[PDB]
RNA sequence: CCGCACAAGCGGUGGAGCAUGUGGUUUAAUUCGAUGCAACGCGAAGAACCUUACCUGGUCUUGACAUCCACGGAAGUUUUCAGAGAUGAGAAUGUGCCUUCGGGAACCGUGAGACAGGUGCUGCAUGGCUGUCGUCAGCUCGUGUUGUGAAAUGUUGGGUUAAGUCCCGCAACGAGCGCAACCCUUAUCCUUUGUUGCCAGCGGUCCGGCCGGGAACUCAAAGGAGACUGCCAGUGAUAAACUGGAGGAAGGUGGGGAUGACGUCAAGUCAUCAUGGCCCUUACGACCAGGGCUACACACGUGCUACAAUGGCGCAUACAAAGAGAAGCGACCUCGCGAGAGCAAGCGGACCUCAUAAAGUGCGUCGUAGUCCGGAUUGGAGUCUGCAACUCGACUCCAUGAAGUCGGAAUCGCUAGUAAUCGUGGAUCAGAAUGCCACGGUGAAUACGUUCCCGG
RNA sequence: AUGU
RNA sequence: CCGGGCUCAUAACCCGG
């Protein structure tokens, strides 16, 4: 807003576990308020990943995230009065949001026979740090 | 009141002007410590003369308005005035206080109206916020108008702490032709005062001496 | 002995009765798990007992009507919180700090003239 | 369309005109304005001048058209191509 | 596998399969399967030849593809020849049951073409 | 910048209605039509009597009419001679027994409608509008000592180009709802056409509801 | 035994409350037995209409009519009660329905 | 609305009121399930003979005051423009602007 | 310096089909008005006849509609022929009523004029009403004050706000119209009254608040309470104000609504109505049937459903709000594959009916396909409203299965219970909602900041 | 660039 | 060349064919 700035809306923690990151994930996945569908898909993918690799569901998910978190951005701001594509730091909150959005985007493109499967394979690629999720980060860096 | 009392009270103090300025000359005894100094030998007579005229005013019993805008003196002028039951201004002198008194009258009317509402207690009719709002408005009106709300018209004579700080009131007094009794020092034209009091217009001790003498003069004159 | 509380959320309202017991709960003459197919609501309604760790010491009888499943869950939680504070007011502190005591007031916004929705304005046509 | 419980529909005056004509064997074209009247088998072989908003159009009844409405055989609009 | 008429149903669930026959919608398909007394979800494949024979018998009770096409053609020809308004519209390739011709008639008129 | 109707807003806050009969759907439209005809008639007859308003009720299958005028004598006639005729004819058109009551306007200056009617009357007699406006306005204060506004609009003085002009004195707080704004309009015909007139008359503040 | 049930409708809440006050006061002084005045849910009708005479779509306003309801029940209809409550008159704005 | 239109409407309502019972009776015959075919045929044939304006369908509501053929409300027998002015006058009992 | 102005986010429009408006073209006619924002699902909250103002043809001339005079008869009812109808012609019929006993009121017919009649022209002759800047923060007066005057000050300055809101300063002091407040609605509690609403504790029960009973609870609707920077800390010129904290259902205009200052656009409406004035009176008035307003190489605006596995299909099974109803809404039961039909209880409606919410959830199935996607188009066969569904209605069953696989330059909306998505009700209305006005269910992302724009 |  | 976009608009300038 031109006048001021305002804080970011607080979001509840998931009841199953309590990792607010997971709540933000289901939100960024949810479409047309079908929250239950989104959380179902998320749990299914998380299980089918964590019990085929890694030790723990939450920890595997988090590490997978960390492997894709970016650090720099290039989106232009008219700092010098013109649309300079100046590269500046990225907030850790914004880094998390960008990573999450990128990974969810990837799965929609992956095209396996189920969104749970697409999501699980994308997140496994992220945990393996070989996938388009890290690619978007490093292209931003480039 | 005598010369050494005035000296002890700081009535002889003054105001350095850069280099030399002829405006501040009228009562200069000289200068010391880079401060121009007033002649107290002249302080006594004119000061007493102003008091004498004020006493005559007191014998007449004509009202004396005591207005202070010089911040330090405001509470002292209020005290001195209320000691004699006289009117006072202890804030910024609102321009046109005499030339536009026609307007001032309405505020006195409305002040008394809201005060009557307070006595009635009928603010309790209003929604809670509006009751508090009217009380606050009445408080502001009391703050500003309390010193003149009983005056009923243009004052007969004016007491002024400092021509160097009350110059708008002096302007209006000259316009209407109202006698001014005031402290005059260097850096000030004396002609703005009908009965000049030579003496420093700043020092709080000097102000105290002036106000004590003036209030005593008012009460003694009205009691002859 | 018995304690009571009333809860509300959107268009839903709930009556809550609580008594010492092993911890069974019936809402509208059905079990909790039967009532809600979704499993989130089951936590949502139980959070206060979890918070004060009272799960197995109080028995609950519930009635609810109006609004949807989410709103009903929220109303039940609010009523449970109030009933708990009726049982033991010292719990009020942590209950408030958890955000359970506050009555959420958000409600739907009416439609308005010329607007397709609560705030949705029709397409401008570029002109 | 018209219910079957209702039965078909026809305007009375047309019915009498056609009945009288067929008894007489007059077989001259019949002026009429009843586009909404239905066709019955007996009218085969006749000729009806059917008003089309502007003019009464000649029409030669035949058994195929039985069950149709008269207005169905008299266009009311005109067209020949925009170009 | 073939049913009456030159049509090979593919090897999916039977109902979906049979619908292939021109003139057999979902309803007729269910009716045929019920008459033959065969579970609807069996594959076309794996049925005995006797079962396919009884199915060939079933479909005979309806107007078959090659005759259904001819029937429809004859009906439209009759209307066309009669000269009725509805028939006249058919020969002009225009909507025939009262839809606006100022706009939204592509499916009948075809793709647009400039003046 | 069109304004709302001052009376409409304050209905049920400080202003009561002009018709207070209960009805159901079947009765409703025809009741309204009957009332409309009743007023449209009484206004036609009582033009010279300086009538301001008519309030109608339908208690117990009977119509009761109360009329406000600045001089009852013109409408009451000698020994009630003609008001009886009004009663008869209103009973006829209403289709029910009728009852009449008279209330006496006491300050015709402080009635919006009477002021507007006077202004229109003077206009029809080629009076110069500014004079009429000023005299009315000044009268209002002389008697009521509270705010008033007036507007006029049309081909003033037969001017080729129509225009509008107005005059205000005192407080007229429209946006305020506590304000007892009396408002009305009236009509004037001329050789040149129509010249409208609207009037507002503030009369003080209501605290404690209409009750 | 008998019982009187009275339903009241109006557009002014204060007025209908006064009407119920008359009913209950008379029934009390005549020595009847009474169920208190029971409020019932009030219907409100709403109508939105286009303000402009010419074409100004999306410009308009809306009005409402609220009809209130009160109910009173009498379970000791002494005869001296029965007629007396038909001797009463109510303001034009109030509609009264009585039944046994 | 031209005077002729109101004349037409009043004539329609009156004439339609005249033949109400006869049309209802013939309708009862025409729709009867068990009625003889010939009787139904005759009943249908005769209905054509009545005046076309006898049918209630041909009527159109119009504003009582002005007779406008659009923007009608059955509740008031008036069109939108008229109702608003009257409401503003406050002549309609209990009506008020709606803000809920 | 401010605003979903840009930015950061989410979803669309622009390609497809269809609904709807407009331009153009066509026609006997496609009636009229509204064309940057601020015209185009607009007047019209609903054109088969009617409506209807247009076209063709058929008819009337003091008239369809009103007063005034004469004259003749109660009225009215029933029925026959001709004609598409308007009308024309006849039959029986009525044959009455107040009558001061004269007649009159009633109505109905003819004649005579004075007059009727107009959706005919002028919104640049006007009233009334409305849009627009814009819920933008401004617009002015009095007294005083300065300049020889034309005028200025107030209303600028330093802060601070949603704001000419507030404080300080200040040749100004005030006032008025705007701002805010007073009004409705929502969030918590208290009091009052408890049926047709309520069922915690009691008794009985076929287990149905079913009934005895209860007055607690929910709820109903009247009246009260409650939030003010009130409290604390910091900050600030001790100013105002800002930041944080406590308590509370609620915290800093708690949320939404109504409410539109002086004026701008000779903006819109002579077709709601009113009216100056010009124009037509066997016709620019009036009556009737059929036609048109729905046409169709094209262009444009606004919508609706789609191109799919967060999905399609089958089975089972949960949870709403707000409205409407007397020629009305219409259960139950019977009949039909179905739209429906028959019979017929109840309710002027907390009681009865409309009317079982859909998303959701449990099971199965489909396997990425022009498909178990999508449904347009066309054939056949029916129901219902209406005198009457050819032009030109809505709806059901069978069969048929277009285009379409995320859409260029470009462009719109939106800051929280919002966006997106899923259903329910109402008005207009015999019948005819993808439009319009309301109601609830589920329920997000993003805001670095003011540099660009756009506007003020 | 122009524009009643 | 024909159509769509940009503008209160016409030109210049973009996107199809
Ligand atoms: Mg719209
Ligand atoms: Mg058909
Ligand atoms: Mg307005
Ligand atoms: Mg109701
Ligand atoms: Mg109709
Ligand atoms: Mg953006
Ligand atoms: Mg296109
Ligand atoms: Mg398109
Ligand atoms: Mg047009
Ligand atoms: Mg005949
Ligand atoms: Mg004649
Ligand atoms: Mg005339
Ligand atoms: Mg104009
Ligand atoms: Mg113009
Ligand atoms: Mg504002
Ligand atoms: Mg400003
Ligand atoms: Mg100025
Ligand atoms: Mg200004
Ligand atoms: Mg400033
Ligand atoms: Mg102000
Ligand atoms: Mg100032
Ligand atoms: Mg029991
Ligand atoms: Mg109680
Ligand atoms: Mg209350
Ligand atoms: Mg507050
Ligand atoms: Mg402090
Ligand atoms: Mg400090
Ligand atoms: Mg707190
Ligand atoms: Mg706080
Ligand atoms: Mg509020
Ligand atoms: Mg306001
Ligand atoms: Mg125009
Ligand atoms: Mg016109
Ligand atoms: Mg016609
Ligand atoms: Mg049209
Ligand atoms: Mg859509
Ligand atoms: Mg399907
Ligand atoms: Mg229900
Ligand atoms: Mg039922
Ligand atoms: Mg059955
Ligand atoms: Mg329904
Ligand atoms: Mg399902
Ligand atoms: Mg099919
Ligand atoms: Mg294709
Ligand atoms: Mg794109
Ligand atoms: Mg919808
Ligand atoms: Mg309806
Ligand atoms: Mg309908
Ligand atoms: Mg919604
Ligand atoms: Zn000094």
């Amino acid at each position: 807003p031109r006048r001021r700035v305002i804080g970011q809306r607080k979001i509840l923690p998931d009841p199953k576990f309590g990792s607010e990151l997971l709540a933000k994930f289901v939100n960024i996945l949810m479409v047309d308020g079908k929250k239950s569908t989104a959380e179902s898909i998320v749990y299914s993918a998380l299980e089918t990943l964590a019990q085929r690799s890694g030790k723990s569901e939450l920890e595997a998910f988090e590490v997978a995230l960390e492997n894709v978190r970016p650090t720099v951005e290039v989106k232009s701001r008219r700092v010098g009065g013109s649309t300079y594509q100046v590269p500046v730091e990225v907030r850790p909150v914004r880094r998390n949001a960008l990573a999450m959005r990128w990974i969810v985007e990837a799965a929609r493109k992956r095209g396996d026979k189920s969104m749970a499967l697409r999501l699980a394979n994308e997140l496994s690629d992220a945990a393996e740090n070989k996938g388009t999720a890290v690619k978007k980060r490093e292209d931003v860096h480039r | 009141v005598s010369m050494r009392d005035m000296l002890k009270a700081g009535v002889h103090f003054g105001h350095q002007t850069r280099y030399w300025n002829p405006k501040m000359k009228p009562f200069i005894f000289g200068a010391r410590n880079k401060v121009h100094i007033i002649n107290l030998e002249k302080t006594v007579p004119m000061f007493n003369e102003a008091l004498a005229e004020l006493n005559k005013i007191a014998s007449r019993k004509g009202k004396i308005l005591f207005v202070g805008t010089k911040r330090a003196a405001s509470e002292a002028v209020k005290d001195a005035a209320l000691s004699c039951d006289q009117f006072f201004v202890n804030h910024r002198w609102l321009g046109g206080m005499l030339t536009n008194w026609k307007t001032v009258r309405q505020s006195i009317k409305r002040l008394k109206d809201l005060e009557t509402q307070s006595q009635d207690g009928t603010f309790d009719k209003l929604t809670k916020k509006e009751a508090l709002m009217r009380t606050r408005e009445l408080e502001k009106l009391e703050n500003s108008l309390g010193g003149i709300k009983d005056m009923g018209g243009l004052p007969d004579a004016l007491f002024v702490i400092d021509a160097d700080h009350e110059h708008i009131a002096i302007k209006e007094a000259n316009n209407l032709g109202i006698p001014v009794f005031a402290i005059v020092d260097t850096n000030s034209d004396p002609d703005g005062v009908d009965f000049v009091i030579p003496g420093n217009d700043d020092a709080i001790r000097a102000v105290t001496l002036y106000l004590g003498a003036v209030a005593a003069t008012v009460r003694e004159g009205r009691s002859q | 002995n018995q304690y009571y509380g009333t809860g509300r959320r959107k268009s839903s309202a709930a009556r809550v009765f609580i008594k010492p017991g092993n911890g069974k709960i019936v809402i509208n003459q059905r079990s909790l798990e039967q009532y809600f197919g979704r499993e989130t609501a089951r936590m949502v309604v139980r959070q206060p007992l979890e918070l004060v760790d009272m799960v197995e010491k109080l028995d609950l009888y519930i009635t609810v009507k109006g609004g949807g499943i989410s709103g009903q869950a929220g109303a039940i939680r609010h009523g449970i919180t109030r009933a708990l504070m009726e049982y033991d007011e010292s719990l009020r502190s942590e209950l408030r700090k958890a955000g359970f005591v506050t009555r959420d007031a958000r409600q739907v916004e009416r439609k308005k003239v010329g607007l397709r929705k609560a705030r949705r304005r029709p397409q401008f046509s570029k002109r | 369309p018209r219910s079957l419980k209702k039965g078909p529909f026809i305007d009375l005056h047309l019915l009498k005109k056609v009945e009288k004509a067929v008894e007489s064997g007059d077989k001259k074209p019949l002026r009429t304005w009843s586009r909404r009247s239905t066709i019955f088998p007996n009218m085969i072989g006749l000729t009806i001048a059917v008003h089309n908003g502007r003019q009464h159009v000649p029409v030669f009844v035949t058994d195929e058209m039985v069950g149709h409405k008269l207005g169905e055989f008299a266009p009311t609009r005109t067209y020949r191509g925009h170009a | 596998a073939r049913i009456a008429g030159i049509n090979i149903p593919d090897h999916k669930h039977a109902v979906i399969a049979l619908t292939s026959i021109y003139g057999v919608g979902k309803t007729r398909s269910k009716a045929i399967l019920a008459a033959a007394g065969i579970a609807e979800d069996v594959k076309i494949s794996e049925l005995s030849e006797g079962q396919i024979d009884t199915l060939r018998d079933e479909v005979a009770k309806f107007v078959v593809e090659g005759d259904l096409r001819r029937e429809i053609s004859m009906s439209i020809k009759r209307l066309m020849d009669l000269g009725c308004y509805r028939g006249l519209r058919h020969r002009r390739g225009l909507p025939v049951r009262g839809q606006r011709t100022k706009t939204n008639a592509r499916t009948r008129k075809g793709p647009r073409k400039p003046i | 910048g069109q304004k709302v109707h001052p009376n409409g807003i304050r209905l049920g806050i400080v202003k009561p209605w002009n018709s207070t009969w209960f009805a159901n759907t079947k009765e409703f439209a025809d009741n309204l039509d009957s009332d409309f005809k009743v007023r449209q008639y009484l206004t036609k007859e009582l033009a010279k009597a300086s009538v301001s308003r008519i309030v109608i009720e339908r208690p117990a299958k009977s119509i009761r009419v109360t009329i406000h005028t600045a001089r009852p004598g013109i409408v009451i006639g000698k020994k009630g001679e003609d008001v009886e005729k009004l009663r008869k004819v209103v009973a006829d058109i209403a289709g029910v027994p009728a009852q009449i009551n008279i209330a006496e306007v006491r300050k015709p200056e402080l009635d919006a409608k009477l002021v507007a009617d006077s202004i229109t009357s003077q206009l029809e007699r080629r009076v110069m509008f500014r004079r009429a406006m000023k005299r009315a306005v000044q009268n209002a204060m002389r008697l009521g000592a509270k705010g008033i506004k007036v507007e006029v609009s049309g081909r003033l003085g037969g001017a080729e180009i129509a225009r509008t002009e107005w005059y205000r004195e005192g407080r007229v707080p429209l946006h305020t709802l506590r304000a007892d704004i009396d408002y009305n309009t009236s009509e004037a015909h001329t050789t040149y056409g129509v010249i409208g007139v609207k009037v507002w008359i503030f009369k003080g503040e209501i605290l404690g509801g209409m009750a | 035994n008998q019982r009187i049930r009275i339903r009241l409708k109006a557009f002014d809440h204060r007025l209908i409350d006064q009407a119920t006050a008359e009913i209950v006061e008379t029934a009390k002084r005549t020595g009847a037995q009474v169920r208190g005045p029971i409020p019932l849910p009030t219907r409100k009708e709403r109508f939105t209409v286009l303000i402009s005479p010419h074409v100004n779509k999306d410009a308009r306003d809306q009005y409402e009519i609220r009809t209130h309801l009160r109910l009173v029940d009498i379970v000791e209809p002494t005869e001296k009660t029965v007629d007396a409550l038909m001797r009463l008159d109510l303001a034009a704005g109030v509609d009264v329905q009585i039944s046994l | 609305a031209k005077q002729s239109m109101k004349a037409r409407e009043v004539k329609r309502v009156a004439l339609a009121d005249k033949y109400f019972a006869k049309r209802a009776e013939l309708k009862a015959i025409i729709s009867d399930v068990n009625a003889s075919d010939e009787d139904r045929w005759n009943a249908v044939l005769k209905l054509q003979t009545l005046p076309r304006d006898s049918s209630p369908s041909r009527q159109r509501n119009r504003c009582r005051q002005t007779g406008r053929p659009h923007g009608f409300l059955r509740k008031f027998g008036l069109s939108r423009i008229k109702v608003r002015e009257a409401a503003m006058r406050g002549e309609i009992p209990g009506l008020k602007k709606a803000s809920w």
